């Protein structure tokens, strides 16, 4: 039996990219690319925001005076927020804005720790000469999703939906490797389409790490 | 015989689950029987789950 290992890496988009496992045995790229495909749909860690704190803001079901948008589609904005936190599993980010204009996520100031690797994606939109948005986004680490009715305080803290999980859409092929003087030898070709808060190398690497790890009972 | 009224407005958010009716506009109604994992769902061969 050979071993596949990582031949190619194709980061074609800042989202999604193609690996490559060569050479594989006759039957275990099917074996393999659905594996990995599995594991990495289901038990990807990644971050996403828990919850917010919008300044004169007391439950999601109200409207600033200000902002063109409900305070629940802005949570849902917020929910929709990529975001590779470095050192830590536990962040606050501080996002202040005033003036006309839409409010991107370039407008958080983030910590040194801390990458929003989506500076345009649009959160909400102030339409007053003087109105002001001050929150406080919580992004915290964890794995897959975790609802906020199901988690476990002040009347000011809104609770969002997290989902982490970076990856969106997996995809796997098998086709004829190019080997010196061989055949019946597949190569898997993992297409996988992240929201930028991962890597596809250490993607792979963690999924083939957790299914290792299961296999271990025997 | 009344003093003064007071009404108070909860707001609930109800998230789909198994069990609540789901139809189309053409007669076809069902009940959600299981809510399925996204990588348990069919995919094609761009590996766009259904």
């Amino acid at each position: 039996f050979l071993k596949p290992r990582l031949v190619d890496i194709e980061q074609v988009s800042s989202t999604h990219a193609k690996v490559t496992l060569e050479p594989l045995e006759r039957g275990f790229g099917h074996t393999l690319g659905n594996a990995l495909r599995r594991i990495l749909l289901s038990s990807m860690p990644g971050c996403a925001v828990t919850e917010v704190e919008i300044d004169g803001v007391l439950h999601e079901y109200s409207t600033k005076e200000g902002v063109q948008e409900d305070i629940l589609e802005i949570l849902l904005n917020l929910k929709g927020l990529a975001v590779r936190v470095q050192g830590k599993d536990e962040v606050i980010l501080t996002l202040n804005k005033s003036g006309i204009g839409p409010v991107t996520a370039a407008d958080i100031t983030h910590d040194g720790d801390v990458e929003i690797v989506k500076p345009q994606h649009v959160i909400c939109h102030l339409t007053d000469e003087n109105a002001s948005i001050s929150m406080r986004i919580k992004v915290q680490r964890g794995r897959g999703y975790v609802p906020a009715s199901t988690r476990i305080r002040p009347i000011g803290r809104l609770l969002v939906d997290a989902c982490y999980s970076p990856v969106e859409r997996i995809a796997y092929n098998v086709e004829a490797a190019r080997v010196e003087q061989r055949t019946d030898l597949d190569k898997l070709v993992i297409e996988m389409e992240t929201n930028g808060t991962i890597d596809p190398e250490e993607a792979i690497r963690r999924a083939a790490t957790i299914l290792a790890e299961q296999l271990e009972a025997f | 015989g009344v003093l003064k009224i007071v009404k108070v407005y909860l707001a609930v958010k109800r998230r789909i689950q198994p069990g609540d009716k789901m139809a189309g506009r053409h007669g076809n109604k069902g009940v959600i029987s299981k809510i399925n994992p996204i990588e348990d769902m069919p995919y094609d061969e761009n590996g766009t789950p259904v």
